């Protein structure tokens, strides 16, 4: 999701997230991570 | 996909792959140098230039040996008793048949053009393939054809156009050059392969073909080669696996060392009972191998081809002299019995030496009187039995009425054939079985389902009454010629018979048959009597007795009857044949050749021909008797075996009810497409108006919807805003729907081919009434109907499709999600591209550019081929190419170099990477769609990955673009 | 890992070579015990060394031959398992024997 | 899950790489999809099963032309017999087994005579002991194929 945010916040769009979970099918957030 | 040389390549390629060695001979002596060097491989000898010469012209190479003697050196004489130099009598082999494996194989094309590829076996061709280019049929490339002295060994062709691929055996009679003994090939669970790539990925396993050409490779007593039925072939190894498998694991005289094939009729089992037991003979621990067989299972045919292996026994005598020479002698270790061998032997004997031996059975259609008689004293004395079971209608536990199943005896099954594999694999026809309530005079009692007034009413008011039988029969013998295409001149004609259920009510019936003979000359003189016959003894719906030709059965009201029906038989036929179980049964063999070659036109029977009768020449049966599964189900396997293109189903005319019996008896084997594949709806329901009260909608009544539709939107031209869009298509999609289950019908295609009838047109009467079972009373009531012409069937569909794809894209109103798509209802009748470029030879003598575009609108899946075909004929000439295939590959060889640069064209104005992008578009053309999954979309968009905004653009629109692609090269090759 | 789940399956073994053999003579089927008990033993070494850790077995031989008188100590350990089933199912054919050949009389 | 997450972190794709659950023995699929081109294995060792026959294993398809069932605690030739149901025409299986037949019991004797009675085993390797953990043998690799030479070459 980053080619800009070392860290990240919730504002993800939730009627976008499919798009990505159309293709790896795993979405936490973007601040539900090991570094977060 | 097509260059069929590049197919040949393709298919030379996987041969090499899966083990075929592939050489280059382009001599005729080198063939006989590699045949050396095969066989002292082989054989483990050594020829010199004088024994190489001699074994060639002395046993292989005598010039006038016949194809027949080709053949019969492959499986008879294939072991030369040969001199060498010291002369030393050795044994020569050619095919080793104990150890399949051994036998090395080589791949060749012949000289000298056509492209075909021929096997060698050990050097020695059997298997020619033919492959024939797309444009020409398979029926059509069998029709055409169908030095040197090798290449007359051959045993098998396959010929195939990469779309259809069938085999047939190395015949060279002129009937035998007919197309209908051509097969398919199917797996294990009989679906079919088609495709002549996975066909080699299946058949040419060299376990597989060298298993087809040995161990399943029918050479009778006349030289006649026959190649068995696949599902056979797949059931036969099941039975040699179950007698060693059960015989390890020691289970034998079980139940469960029992097991059932169920195979419908139509099946082989003169041959496939009689080549798995030659197979089971070459088992060594197995000794005696009893081939259990009615006499109603027997015919002429298992005396005919088996002469040198059965003769003079195979029939259900009384004597066991031919029984106790094979429990005697060893070198026929097949025994063939009847059940009268088998009843003398269960009667007078409980001592044979036989019990401590291998037993093994086959059983045949069995009933449960004389096969329910058998097995009680088969448990009482054998000790290691091996007992297997051929039927068509099994004895469930599921109608077992209160004895022996087929799960008692067998237990589990071992291989199935289901009747609708046969009937989706044209082996058998449809039928026609709408009940004939003609008299209300009886209404409840030609309808009656209670047990009480079928027999017990044996009386003139319920069924024994003459004028009720008469007023039937003269609407038989008015239908006579109708209903078997005789009305029309050209046409052979056909014959029926009769279901009867006693023997004073036969006396009845036929004496009265006799009278309308009578006043067939008297009151008709048009009508031509012929020779009504029957035959019939005694009994001995729900249990079919075999009626005995013995005198301890019939009185002079059976007997006697039968003899006044001989001395009219002999008033016209002069025959010889006596009243013993000998006589009367040659008597009845004789009859049944009578019947074959149709020479008696009315055949009356209680209750015989049914397991074991088989003809092609009888097309309708009249039914005036009960009957339950079983017998409802060999009883409707009289008029289905098919004949030729107009033979298409048999006509059933049901007397009493059974209907409902009929559906839950076909309920029994198959699904809920198969009540309506073959019948069970009339016609007139969907036309005029019914309503299934399930949900309690519109079951309309087709001609409404036909009405509305023309008035309301004559032409797409008058489709121009959204609601005159909604209100064509919510209709269409209703009449479309109607008209997909109106297609299983015959009237519907009989209106279609009405709606091109001529003024007044008597070969458009004369032809089209007995070749449709089609009256005058049809053609007033369908002139009634009408239909729209056929160019307003494709600018209906057109006008639907168009608007398919303006809902397309928009995403951009009435409602349309109320509206629902019909995808599979225009699957019916699409233009394939081969009607297209039949066409495109067909006009002349372009102005066909708008008949194109008007067909190419018609269909969704070939749409965006519009802009190929037409720029291709806009193009190129269509005078260099000489017939239709060769303009069909010169048009696909345009698409694929248009593709290959197009695909060049779209990836260089929209900067993708180059590799991934020649990754996912040969990847998404071989997957036949294309998709959004996998990582290698975003590595082909390529060079940003969202950080929104917004990357809509360029991904769904490359992706747009990409699906646009797909579906303009979908169904062609190209890289 | 007991001593008891390596015996179930020289047990189950040994139910095997008298059963699907059919064979009803003593030693034939001692030979068949020769070949169930070796084919029986385990292979890993914690799997070996819970069975010694485990009840029934000891350490020491009755016949040092089965030692290979080398450094091969799981050899010793897989020989001491083969002794103590060897033992084991000279009681246990003692008991299928008339308890098996009785059975199978049908 | 350890499978089933292992391939996932070596950057492979969402779409075809499952991993079913279940026996192989019983429970198969997918059976209709397809003769592959090529397998690998790795059988256990004592991985009895019900047999032979209590269950309905003795009709199956992938037991057609070979021979009687292998046994309970021998079960790793039923892996093999599953193996060549489970290949095309074109390509080889590559299993693993335990060194130590001789003719392994009167059931398996006919296991290896169907085995080599055609051409399906192409060929045996033994390997070197341990090279392992803690076995202390070696083991076998049998590398079969529906494809001929045809000699059984033993290159151990």
């Amino acid at each position: 999701i980053e080619a800009d945010d070392i860290k990240d916040d919730a504002i993800k769009t939730k009627g976008y997230f499919i798009y990505p979970s159309q293709l790896f099918c795993n979405v936490a957030a973007k601040a539900n991570t090991n570094d977060r | 996909y097509q260059s069929e040389s590049d197919l040949e390549r393709e298919l030379i390629q996987d041969l090499r792959n899966q083990g075929y060695e592939f050489i280059s001979v382009k001599s005729q002596s080198a063939m006989l140098a590699n045949v050396r060097e095969q066989l002292q491989n082989l054989n483990g000898v050594v020829f010199n230039d004088s024994e190489w010469r001699r074994f060639t012209e002395q046993y292989l190479d005598n010039p006038s040996d016949g194809i027949l003697d080709k053949t019969r050196k492959i499986h008879i004489d294939y072991i030369c008793d040969f001199i060498f130099d010291d002369e030393r009598l050795e044994n020569i082999y050619l095919i080793d048949k104990k150890n399949l494996m051994r036998n090395k194989v080589q791949i060749i094309q012949q000289f000298e053009n056509r492209y075909d590829v021929t096997i060698l076996v050990n050097g020695l061709p059997l298997v020619q393939i033919e492959l024939k280019k797309r444009g020409v049929a398979i029926r059509e490339a069998f029709n055409q054809i169908h030095e040197n002295s090798l290449f007359k060994y051959l045993q098998l062709f396959v010929i195939s156009n990469g779309t259809d691929t069938r085999y047939f055996a190395n015949t060279t009679k002129r009937d035998k050059n007919s197309f209908d003994f051509t097969m398919n090939w199917a797996k294990s669970d009989n679906t079919l392969i088609k495709d002549l790539k996975d066909f080699t990925a299946t058949c040419f396993q060299k376990h597989t073909l060298l298993n087809v050409l040995v161990n399943y490779s029918v050479f009778d007593s006349s030289q006649t080669l026959l190649v068995m039925r696949p599902y056979q072939i797949a059931a036969t190894e099941r039975i040699l696996w179950k007698i060693k498998s059960s015989f390890t694991a020691k289970n034998w005289s079980k139940p469960e060392s029992g097991g059932y094939i169920w195979h419908t009729t139509g099946s082989g089992k003169t041959l496939t009972s009689f080549k798995a037991a030659r197979l089971a003979t070459e088992l060594d621990f197995i000794d005696k191998v009893f081939f259990v067989v009615d006499r109603k299972d027997l015919d002429y045919q298992t005396m005919k081809e088996y002469q040198r292996f059965s003769p003079d026994s195979v029939n259900g005598s009384e004597n066991t002299a031919g029984l106790k020479r094979n429990l005697d002698k060893d070198d026929n270790k097949i025994i063939v019995t009847t059940i009268q061998k088998l009843n003398n032997l269960m009667k007078a004997e409980s001592d044979l030496p036989v019990y401590n031996q291998q037993v093994v059975f086959i059983f045949d259609e069995c009933h449960r009187s004389q096969f329910g008689e058998a097995q009680k004293n088969l448990k009482k004395k054998f000790k290691r039995y091996y007992q297997f079971g051929f039927t068509g209608t099994p004895i469930f536990p599921e109608n077992a009425l209160g004895s022996e199943t087929t799960a008692s005896v067998f237990g589990r099954e071992l291989h199935s054939y289901v009747i609708t594999d046969a009937i989706r694999d044209e082996k058998v026809l449809k039928f026609k079985v709408d009940y004939n309530d003609v008299r209300p005079q009886f209404k409840s009692l030609e309808t009656e389902t209670d047990e009480k007034k079928l027999s017990a009413a044996e009386n003139q008011q319920a069924f024994l009454h003459p004028m009720r039988i008469q007023e039937i029969t003269q609407y038989i013998l008015n239908n006579f010629r109708q209903k078997t295409h005789r009305t029309f001149p050209g046409s052979k004609g056909f014959n029926a018979m009769l279901a009867v259920s006693s023997v004073d009510a036969a006396k009845a019936y036929y004496a009265t048959f006799k009278r309308l003979q009578e006043e067939a000359a008297n009151k008709s003189a048009t009508y031509k009597p012929l020779r009504i016959a029957t035959i019939f003894s005694f009994a001995a719906i729900g249990e079919i007795s075999d009626e005995t030709f013995d005198t301890s059965a019939m009185d002079s009201s059976a007997k006697e009857f039968l003899d006044a029906a001989i001395r009219e038989y002999n008033s016209h036929f002069k025959t010889n044949f006596s009243t013993d179980s000998n006589g009367f049964q040659n008597y009845y063999r004789d009859l049944a050749q009578r019947v074959k070659n149709q020479d008696i036109d009315l055949l009356i029977v209680v209750g015989m021909f049914l397991t074991g009768f088989d003809a092609p020449t009888l097309n309708t049966l009249f039914v005036d008797k009960n009957l339950r599964y079983h017998g409802l189900m060999q009883a409707f396997s009289r008029t289905n075996r098919i004949y030729d293109a107009t033979k298409t189903f048999g006509n059933i005319v049901t007397f009493r009810d059974l209907e409902r019996s009929t559906i839950d008896a076909i309920t029994l084997f198959g699904d809920k497409n198969t009540k309506n594949v073959v019948l069970e709806k009339s016609y007139t329901e969907y036309m005029e108006g019914f309503t299934d009260a399930a949900t309690g909608e519109a079951k309309r009544g087709f001609m409404t919807v036909v009405s509305e539709l023309e008035q309301r939107f004559p032409d797409p031209t008058s489709i121009e805003s959204e609601k005159e869009k909604k209100d064509f298509v919510k209709l269409f999609g209703e009449y479309l729907r109607a008209e997909n289950i109106l297609q299983n019908y015959d009237e519907f295609a009989t209106l279609k081919a009405l709606q091109q009838i001529d003024l007044s047109d008597p070969v458009a009467v004369e032809k089209f009434k007995a070749e449709h079972y089609v009256d005058d009373e049809k053609f007033a009531e369908l002139q009634t109907i009408r239909l729209p012409a056929d160019r307003k069937i494709q600018d209906y569909r057109s006008a639907y499709n168009d608007i398919r794809d303006w809902q397309r894209r928009e995403k951009e109103t009435t409602d349309w999600d109320d509206v629902v798509f019909e995808v599979d209802l225009l699957k019916s009748q699409e233009i394939n591209l081969d009607y297209i470029l039949g066409l495109i030879f067909e006009h002349n003598r372009g102005e066909m550019i708008e008949e194109v575009k008007r067909l190419i609108r018609s269909s969704l899946g070939n749409r965006a081929k519009e802009g190929l075909v037409v720029d291709f004929i806009q193009q190129t000439n269509l005078d260099d190419l000489p017939d239709k295939a060769s303009i069909i590959d010169a048009f696909f060889t345009f698409a694929q170099r248009e593709q290959q640069r197009e695909a060049e064209a779209l990836i260089k104005e929209e900067n993708l990477n180059e590799d991934a992008a020649k990754r996912y578009i040969r990847t998404s053309l071989k997957r036949e769609y294309a998709t959004e999954n996998g990582t290698e979309l975003n590595e082909t968009l390529p060079k940003l990955s969202p950080l929104n905004p917004q990357y809509k653009t360029k991904k769904q629109a490359v992706f747009q673009k990409i699906v646009s692609f797909i579906e303009k090269f979908k169904g062609v090759g190209g890289k | 890992m007991t001593y008891n789940n390596v015996f179930d399956h020289a047990y189950e073994m040994l139910k095997e070579n008298i059963r699907y053999d059919d064979i009803r003579d003593t030693d034939d089927l001692h030979d068949a015990i020769h070949m169930a008990a070796d084919n029986a033993v385990p292979h890993y070494y914690a799997d070996i060394f819970s069975v010694m850790a485990s009840e029934g077995i000891d350490l020491e031989f009755e016949d040092s031959g089965l030692m290979p008188d080398t450094k091969d100590v799981i050899r010793i350990l897989q020989a001491r398992i083969y002794e103590q089933l060897t033992i084991d199912l000279w009681e246990d054919a003692e008991d299928l024997l008339n308890e098996y050949l009785e059975e199978v009389e049908e | 899950n350890l499978a089933r997450m292992n391939m996932f972190l070596h950057n492979i794709n969402y779409d075809k790489f499952d991993i079913k659950l279940g026996n192989t023995l019983t429970e198969p699929h997918f059976r209709d999809e397809k003769p592959f081109d090529a397998i690998v294995s790795n059988p256990p060792y004592s991985v009895k099963w019900i047999g032979s026959d209590d269950p309905t294993l003795i009709n199956d398809e992938r037991f057609a032309p070979a021979g009687v069932l292998a046994p309970k605690s021998k079960a790793d030739f039923a892996f093999v017999l599953h193996a060549l149901n489970y290949l095309s025409a074109k390509g080889r299986a590559a299993i693993v087994c335990f060194p130590g037949i001789f003719y392994r019991g009167g059931a398996e004797q006919k296991i290896r005579q169907y085995l080599v009675d055609n051409n399906y085993v192409e060929t045996v390797i033994s390997l070197a002991p341990n090279l392992f953990f803690g076995t202390t043998i070696a083991v076998n690799i049998l590398v079969l194929s529906k494809h001929k030479t045809d000699t059984n070459v033993q290159f151990i």
